[PDB]
């Protein structure tokens, strides 16, 4: 078979297989950025209430769906890769999980351009200076060229401190866990 | 080629290859293990993944561990240097004596001999056991079965055969322990060292041992039989000589095959066995054969789950054997040892034109008298012995004498009975049973015949019983 | 479903043990008698 | 939901327009391979049960045609097949060679010689999956198929075009029945009567190669290979070959049936063809039924056994007897495959081990044996003696319980027991020593007229022996008269009376 080039992050499931096929197809020939832009475009194109209502009805024949999608793709001037992907999803009847593919490829493209999603959780918000030093130290955690994608949720359930996720790495300096640890130490 | 573990479920490992896939049955080596873990490819799942069964514990495997592809099936060391050693499924030694230094490595998977290689000659192999020699005589180059449940004498009988045939056998010998107690493996190692078949000093060892006991994961039990079979095959071909091949038990091969089938995606069949039971057993039992280039005498112990001879595993195994000796628990309860069932045992050579008309007629007379005894036992349960026709009592007396006279003391069962082992030449067994049937002993009591060699020993035991009466 | 010879003692119920004992007692008695006769023959043939 | 062709390789190919350079009509690429089942992508123009050929020189039969893929069963070890291989159509359903060029040759399930005697002649080919005849070509079974066994020929007659069934346990004598039937046909094949010659086919499914080699030696010893074909599908063979071998044998026999000759095919053993089909079906993920057997297993055996016919003279008059062998377990003829094939066939020769060890070898258990064709498949002389023999044996079987008692019962039951014991000792037979019909009728006639009520039973098996030799040497004219004539004429009856009395008058 054709030795497909594997994506960086492995997505699994039906969306995973379709997205890995698309990523392998795009990586050779080199069209990942353009195909991602086209995928984002079709993200809205199909979302149109008329098109969505006409594509979620399984009683319109697959022939009509494929013809309508060919007309839409021609009317939008896509790469042959995206047009063939939409045709393939339509033939197999996998339109109801099309967004999961566009989502998957996004997750698959973000890692391609080097990104490590991050999460920070605190009892209360932060002052921008402290957020800046967090940015600096977390970028210290990463490697070379690996941009960071910070997210700062606020969880009052914890009683203070901080909780930080960098990919699968996890550091929990929250008051709640220290309280739990010390309390359990007492009871033993 | 280099691949990458992508799943670990029990003993089944899914390995993904970015380059070219390895063919089915190839051996792969996991990189990053302190010991040696070898996976064997069993399926191609598409998308470059291959499913495999691990020949060792899959503990501490990490999704992503690199894997090397050896390019050939599991290749074991073969030759005269394996004699006196012990081995795994993958051929590395487990006797703590250093590397096996051979020049030839043989793959454990091979095609069975073709039809234009079969030997069609049969000649009795005298084992020295009365019941075996009389009713189900073995044959040189033939495959022997030893069916029977648990605790009936399979291991003792096979040890007795190694004591007899193997000790005084010029050719070599191989013993494959497949999924049996490790205690027994150690006991056999030491018993051979004592006897002298395994010589730890010189290079005069006559036995090669392969072990994959019941602590091993199913992958290793399902293949240690093939490893022992490969050693035996080499000694059959290149050495061009007679070989013995003892296997204990060959039901653990089937069972180990059944412990992974459900995880390989196969629907179960029959009583929860893999769908490929008969094919998997045939592709193995068809390499244990006496071609025209050599000659393997194969003795197999076959566990029968719950004494059930109609279970799919023993039922299928029946068709691959020339001789069978169905050890029975109902006879072992009576104290008749070996508990070989005289009516449920058979042999191919048991024909008047191969053994002789005297031997054949004696055997058939014994079987007929025992069957008549069984028919009478139903009546005796209602009447009583006191109400039988004075001829029927004669049948019962002869039948009980013959039932006891088939018992024999082994040289390996000294510990249990405390008696001494006897080897009974074939002519003496035929004479003894012909006389017992002819009536030349209808005055000696039954117990005189219990656990004795030739008939004269029964006469002497009766004399002693009478003197100390 | 059929029946076969030697089935009463294959079940091993109560009739099986009863038959086993009915056989064993009788043949113990006959063994005793035969042993006595064997001793008598021994003595009478010593000379 | 999911499909097996939705793997990312196929989708990758189709996304960048690389699916147009591949001929997905007569070629395919293996998606999966495992446990002897390959799942192939493509082959859009492949017919059900057509044979495809893999790149590595192997063959396979395409059984499951699903929307996504084709399920091929490989004819050998799947060691050589790898995912991504190339599978090409052969274009033709599986067929085998046929003709007189196979006689005396051992072949495998596909007609390839395996005895190393050279290539197989083979002028004509025949598809193994051909519909049997219909209601009309056949005509009632009339001619006898001489088994050469006293019990089978006397109490369980087998005609030509009949489907008997040698059902029994393990090691009871089924293959011995088959081999004696095969060996007894030499007296007809050697002769010149062209409507009595029977050609034999022995299908050996799932037996080890040593057994088949010994069997071929046994046939050669008896000079019974020059008219025998042996089709081996031994244990080491892949499941599809064991599945097909009965059909290859049946087509090699349908050739003889169509061309006016007579054939006898011994599917030994069918309970192993059922197992091979069960494996193939379970690995193709087909829905299991009772005991894990697929739903269409009765169909599997019926479409095979319903090809044993007796064509009428407007088609040639040939015939194809079938003698399927089934190994029951404990004694359970109510299991699944025993039930199917008992409901398919026309009789059953039911063998025992109790009888085998009581000394009644062959262990044919009459009473449970039956032949729904019956007297229609017997000669007139055999009818005459066998009617009385069967009646007397039936009388003896309902008072056999008293045998141990016997004495202290009326005179009628004494006579019944005596006659029954003599008759059973008569039906005993050696091994590989079939008997011509004249010999059988002479022996049974002596037995059933009381001329052995004086002999002790232990001596009967000797009488039967010596007596037979006498007639086979001194009195050949009477035997020839009975044989050619087919009946016992009053003069021949008187001659038999005198012969039996004269020989018995001085025996001791
Ligand atoms: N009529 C007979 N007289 C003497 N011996 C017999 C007779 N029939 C069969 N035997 C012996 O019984 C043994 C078993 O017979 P055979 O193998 O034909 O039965 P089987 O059911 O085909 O065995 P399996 O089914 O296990 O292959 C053989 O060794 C054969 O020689
Ligand atoms: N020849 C014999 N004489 C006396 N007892 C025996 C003999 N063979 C086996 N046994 C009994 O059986 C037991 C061993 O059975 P074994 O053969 O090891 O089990 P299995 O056959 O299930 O592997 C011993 O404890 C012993 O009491
Ligand atoms: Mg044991
Ligand atoms: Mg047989």
């Amino acid at each position: 078979f054709a030795k497909l080039v594997r994506p960086p992050v492995q997505i699994y499931g039906i969306e995973g297989r379709y997205a890995t096929a698309l990523y392998s197809a795009a990586s050779k020939q080199n069209k990942l950025e353009q195909v991602e832009k086209e995928l984002l475009r079709v993200g809205q194109i199909l979302k149109e209430p008329k098109m969505a209502a006409s594509l979620l009805n399984p009683y319109v024949k697959r022939s009509v769906k494929v013809k309508s999608l060919s007309d839409m793709t021609a009317k939008e001037k896509f790469s042959p890769l995206t047009s063939n992907l939409i045709n393939l999803l339509a033939e197999n009847g996998r339109l109801t999980n099309t967004p999961a593919v566009i989502s998957a490829f996004s997750t698959m493209m973000s890692v391609h351009r080097g990104e490590v999603p991050c999460t920070v959780t605190t009892a209360s918000a932060l002052d921008e200076a402290t957020l800046t030093e967090l940015k600096t130290v977390l970028k210290s955690f990463l490697s070379k060229g690996q941009v960071l994608k910070l997210e700062v949720k606020i969880d009052p359930s914890i009683m203070g401190g901080m909780i930080v996720r960098i990919g699968e790495k996890y550091v929990d300096m929250s008051a709640k866990t220290k309280i739990q640890k010390l309390s359990r130490a007492m009871r033993e | 080629t280099t691949g990458r573990i992508v799943a670990v479920i029990g003993a089944v490992v899914d390995v993904q290859f970015d380059e070219g896939l390895p063919p089915i049955l190839n051996a792969l080596e996991v990189q990053g293990r302190e010991t040696r873990l070898v996976l064997e490819v069993a399926q191609h799942l598409g998308e470059s993944t291959v499913r495999t069964i691990a020949m060792d514990g899959t503990e501490g495997l990490v999704r992503g561990q690199k894997v090397l592809d050896s390019g050939a099936p599991i290749r074991i060391p073969v030759g005269p240097e394996t004699l006196g050693r012990i081995m795994n499924v993958i051929g590395e030694p487990i006797d703590e004596r250093g590397p096996i230094k051979t020049k030839q490595f043989a793959a454990i998977h091979a095609e069975a001999p073709e039809f234009v290689e079969m030997s069609v000659e049969q000649e009795i192999l005298v084992t020295g056991i009365k019941v075996v020699d009389l009713l189900a005589p073995y044959a040189k180059g033939g495959k022997i079965g030893l069916f029977g449940g648990a605790g009936v004498g399979k291991t003792v009988l096979i040890m007795e055969l190694i004591n007899n045939v193997a000790k005084a056998h010029g050719g070599y010998s191989v013993f494959a322990g497949v999924g049996e107690r490790t205690r027994e493996g150690n006991d056999l190692y030491h018993e051979m060292i004592e006897s002298g078949v395994i010589n730890l000093k010189d290079a005069t060892s006559k036995v090669a041992l392969v072990y994959g006991q019941m602590n091993e994961p199913p992958g290793a039990r399902a293949r240690v039989a093939l490893t022992g079979l490969t050693v035996a095959e080499y000694f059959r071909d290149q050495e061009g000589q007679d070989v013995l091949l003892f296997i204990d038990n060959i039901f653990r091969f089937t069972q180990a095959g059944s412990e992974v089938s459900a995880l390989l995606g196969r629907i179960p069949s029959a009583v929860g066995y893999q769908p490929t039971l008969a094919t998997d057993m045939g592709t193995m039992q068809e390499r244990i054969t006496t071609t025209k280039k050599g000659s393997i005498t194969s003795v197999q112990a076959i566990y029968v789950p719950a004494d059930d001879l109609t279970d799919p595993a023993p039922a299928t195994t029946f068709a691959h054997l020339d001789a069978t000796t169905v050890l029975s628990r109902a006879i072992a309860e009576l104290g008749i040892y070996p508990a070989v069932d005289p009516l449920d045992s058979t042999s191919r050579i048991m024909d008047p034109n191969i053994v002789g008309s005297e031997h054949y007629d004696v055997a058939r007379g014994v079987q007929k008298i025992l069957q008549d005894y069984k028919s009478l036992q139903d009546i005796i349960a209602i009447l009583g012995m006191d109400e039988l026709s004075e001829e029927d009592k004669l049948t019962v007396s002869r039948a009980r004498k013959i039932q006891r006279f088939l018992s024999q003391p082994f040289q390996v069962a000294e510990v249990f009975t405390g008696h001494l082992g006897k080897l009974v030449p074939l002519k003496e067994t035929i004479k003894g049973f012909q006389q017992i049937l002819a009536g030349e002993y209808d005055h000696l009591p039954e117990q005189a015949f219990y656990m004795v060699g030739p008939i004269e020993e029964a006469v002497a035991k009766a004399d002693k019983l009478a003197e100390e009466h | 479903v059929r029946s076969s010879a030697g089935a009463v003692r294959d079940a091993g119920g109560a009739f099986g043990k009863r038959e086993q004992a009915e056989e064993e007692r009788y043949f113990r008695a006959r063994a005793k008698e035969q042993l006595a006769a064997l001793k008598k023959h021994h003595e009478n043939e010593i000379s | 939901k999911t499909g097996t062709a939705e793997v990312s390789s196929i989708l990758e190919e189709r996304i960048l327009g690389a699916d147009t350079s591949v001929d997905l009509e007569e070629t395919g690429r293996v998606l999966s391979i495992g446990d002897g089942i390959a799942r192939v992508h493509g082959l859009r123009n492949v017919q059900a049960e057509e044979m495809v050929e893999f790149s590595s020189g192997l063959k396979g039969m395409s059984l499951n045609l699903e929307p996504d893929n084709v399920g091929v069963v490989v004819f050998g070890n799947d060691k050589l097949i790898k995912e991504g291989d190339i599978v090409k159509r052969t274009g033709a359903i599986v067929d085998v060679p046929v003709g007189e060029e196979l006689l005396g040759r051992v072949v495998d399930a596909l007609g390839n010689a395996i005895d190393g005697k050279g290539p197989i002649g083979s002028k004509a080919r025949r598809r193994v999956g051909l519909k049997a005849p219909g209601i009309i070509p056949r005509i009632s079974v009339r001619e006898p198929m001489q088994t050469g066994i006293k019990a089978v020929d006397s109490l369980v007659p087998i005609g030509r075009g009949q489907r008997e069934l040698i059902i029994g346990d393990r090691q009871t004598g089924k293959t011995s029945i088959a081999i004696d039937t095969i060996i007894n046909q030499k007296r007809f094949n050697d002769g010149t009567d062209e409507k009595k010659k029977l050609y034999c086919i022995y299908v050996a499914i799932g037996q080890k190669r040593s057994t088949v080699a010994q069997l071929v030696k046994r046939l050669t010893d008896a000079d019974a290979m020059k008219y025998t074909i042996v089709v081996s599908a031994t244990a080491s063979d892949a499941a599809p070959l064991q599945y097909l071998a009965p059909y290859s044998g049946c087509s090699m026999g349908e050739y003889f049936r169509d061309n006016g000759k007579h054939a006898l095919i011994i599917y030994d053993d069918l309970s192993k063809q059922a197992v091979a089909y069960r494996q193939m079906s379970l690995l193709l993920r087909r829905p299991p039924g009772r005991e894990a057997y697929p739903g269409d297993v009765f169909y599997l055996h019926s479409r095979l056994l319903e090809r044993a016919a007796k064509m009428n003279d407007a088609f040639g008059g040939g015939s194809l007897t079938a003698l399927p062998v089934i190994e029951t377990q404990a004694g359970d003829v109510s299991a699944y495959i025993p039930t199917n094939v008992i409901s398919i066939t026309d009789g059953q020769i039911f063998l025992e081990t109790e009888l085998f060890y009581k000394g009644i070898r062959p262990a044919i258990n009459v009473g449970l044996s039956v032949s729904r064709v019956g007297s229609a498949a017997q000669t007139r002389a055999m009818k005459q003696v066998a009617g009385t023999m069967k009646l007397e044996l039936a009388q003896y079987r309902e008072v056999a319980a008293f045998a141990q008692f016997g004495s202290d019962l009326d005179a009628a039951t004494q006579q019944l027991l005596s006659r029954g014991v003599r008759l059973t000792e008569l039906l005993k037979q050696g091994q590989y020593s079939p008997m011509a019909i004249e010999e059988q009728v002479a022996v049974i006639y002596a037995g059933v007229r009381g001329y052995l009520d004086k002999l002790e039973p232990s001596k009967i098996t000797k009488f039967e022996n010596a007596f037979l030799s006498h007639v086979i040497s001194q009195h050949q004219a009477l035997l020839g008269k009975i044989r050619t004539d087919g009946k016992i004429s009053e003069e021949s009856d008187a001659k038999l009376k005198e012969i039996v009395t004269n020989f018995l008058a001085g025996f001791e």
